């Protein structure tokens, strides 16, 4: 949720984001700072090593679908609930997932997004981005509260 | 606790971050004060607006208290007592912030130190600001 | 939200609670065991030692304040986000407050509740209470998005 | 480390739990179970009906490591290293359960001992309570 303006200053960016290398090495951070998150992808196959999870296929496969997913979110920036509510019940009452944890996989990606574009990457421009990594948290947890 | 080789990847990028320290500790900030303005309460007295000289200069005050940790990894509870005492017991800093200042200076050194900027560089430096940011936090847990 | 046999277990203790007692030594234990919070509160005057905050005047005035909103949100069990709203305003774009303090009250409040009954406080009807205690937490902070 | 006052707070609380401790840790795991469901999750093996005998056995197992943090408040990360392993590395517990386990045993505590859950014994085995969960996501943060 945010103005017209800000909304496509986001849009313009996200049009140059490779999500086949970014939504990979996003999904291995994830799972190599933040280890309690492994539990989750166990039959992912071995995830014993940072190069072990950041070669992983299923990992490079799966972030694709993750960052894919929030491709989908730009493009639906006003009602991010109704888009994510189907994620909403895998996550929430299948998975049981915490919360917090969209939160730091919506961080990690902010760190990613720095470190494959540079200056590029402006201080204004991630404060925006923060925004709808929120947007997508919230949207994500709200068939839990 | 920050193991041998967190140690290690931690002395290893600072010493890549060198000279860049003052500036990267403006970035930091100025990043956080956009990104999470509610912090921005705690420096009624700043002008925060872009290429203020009290951001720089606070920017280098964090930067040379970080150097400091990195010089004394094993002993950081002694290294930055001052601090905890001034962020903990005078400016009563909600712990939430750390978390918020932490995240802006790993998005400030990814941009900056692409290469250097490894996942498992990734994970050590989360760790050191986390165990920093315990120890500022110290005279409450 | 919660069930109807949740609603009518929840409102028939609420009956017994002295507001009064359990907000002052709700707020108090919240400032004495989370330090940071008492950042907001300077103005009570003298708040440096467990006793001054916990016979503080002011503390158990705003702890009956605060009680009487819980009070009143156990009366809209069904429209906390509404009830709520102008507090939520309040406490996030004139105060500032951020919304994890929210939950840290609500559960200093369960404990406190459960200092002053004792048995009767069954796992069950904690379990009630935290359900209300969560509501209510994040209908105070809908406004930061 | 907890200061020599906490140290004092927290072996002081212990004492007057006494003969309950198995007790008491095996309701604090039901209240859990009740008021946090998601943690249900990590015992899928369990009857996690009321009155289980699974759930009163490894709620006396908490209690009494508890007990030895207790009996070691000078030494924790050495005391629990074999747990901390257990949580951080095959469990793969995610932290903010320990904040969730740590409140239902505060409110456990607070329902048996109203006269002695005072607000400093509180705040004491809150630090406890918060230093031992520190302790056992050690593997990672
Ligand atoms: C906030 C960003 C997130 C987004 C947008 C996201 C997106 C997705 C998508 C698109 C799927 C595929 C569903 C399908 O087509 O069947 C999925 C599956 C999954 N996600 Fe997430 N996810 C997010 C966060 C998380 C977090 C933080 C965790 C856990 C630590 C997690 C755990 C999983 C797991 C276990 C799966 C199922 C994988 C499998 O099929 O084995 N996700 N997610
Ligand atoms: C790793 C984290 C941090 C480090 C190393 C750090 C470092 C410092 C240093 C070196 C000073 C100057 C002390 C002096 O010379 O008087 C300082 C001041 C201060 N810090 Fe931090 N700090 C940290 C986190 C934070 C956060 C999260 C906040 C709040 C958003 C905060 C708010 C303040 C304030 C209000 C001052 C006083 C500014 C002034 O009066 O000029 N700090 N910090
Ligand atoms: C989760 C439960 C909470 C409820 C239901 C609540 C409710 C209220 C209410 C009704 C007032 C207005 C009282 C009046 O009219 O005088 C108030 C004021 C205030 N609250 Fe909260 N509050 C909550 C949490 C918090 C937290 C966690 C903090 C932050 C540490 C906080 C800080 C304040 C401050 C500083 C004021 C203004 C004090 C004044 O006007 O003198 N509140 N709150
Ligand atoms: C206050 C912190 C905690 C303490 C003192 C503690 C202590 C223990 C102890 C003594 C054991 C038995 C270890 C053994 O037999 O060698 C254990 C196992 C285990 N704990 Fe914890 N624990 C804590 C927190 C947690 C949390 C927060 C969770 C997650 C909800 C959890 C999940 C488990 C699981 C799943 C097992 C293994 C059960 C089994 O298969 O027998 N624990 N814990």
């Amino acid at each position: 949720m945010l103005t017209a303006e800000e909304k496509a200053a986001v849009t313009a960016f996200w049009g140059k984001v490779k999500v086949d290398e970014v939504g990979g090495e996003a999904l291995g951070r994830l799972l190599v700072v933040y280890p309690w998150t492994q539990r989750f992808f166990e039959s992912f196959g071995d995830l014993s090593t940072a190069d072990a999870v950041m070669n992983n296929p299923k990992v490079k496969a799966h972030g694709k679908k993750v960052l894919d997913s929030f491709s989908n979110g730009m493009k639906h920036l006003d009602d991010l609930k109704g888009t994510f509510a189907a994620l909403s019940e895998l996550h929430c009452d299948k998975l049981h997932v915490d919360p917090e944890n969209f939160k730091l996989l919506g961080n990690v990606l902010v760190v990613v997004l720095a470190r494959n574009f540079g200056k590029e990457f402006t201080p204004v421009l991630q404060a925006d981005f923060q925004k709808v990594v929120a947007g997508v948290a919230n949207a994500l947890a709200h068939r839990y509260h | 606790v920050l193991s041998a080789a967190d140690k290690g990847n931690v002395k290893a990028a600072w010493g890549k971050v060198g000279g860049h320290a003052a500036e990267y500790g403006a970035e930091a900030l100025e990043r956080m004060f956009l990104s999470f303005p509610t912090t921005k309460t705690y420096f009624p007295h700043f002008d925060l607006s872009h290429g203020s000289a009290q951001v720089k200069g606070h920017g280098a005050k964090v930067a040379a208290a970080l150097t400091k940790a990195v010089e004394h990894l094993d002993d950081l509870p002694g290294a930055l007592s001052e601090l905890s005492d001034l962020h903990a017991h005078k400016l009563r800093v909600d712990p939430v912030n750390f978390k918020l200042l932490s995240h802006s200076l790993l998005v400030t050194l990814a941009s900056h130190l692409p290469s250097d900027f490894t996942p498992a560089v990734h994970a050590s430096l989360d760790k050191f600001l986390a165990n920093v940011s315990t120890v500022l936090t110290s005279k409450y847990r």
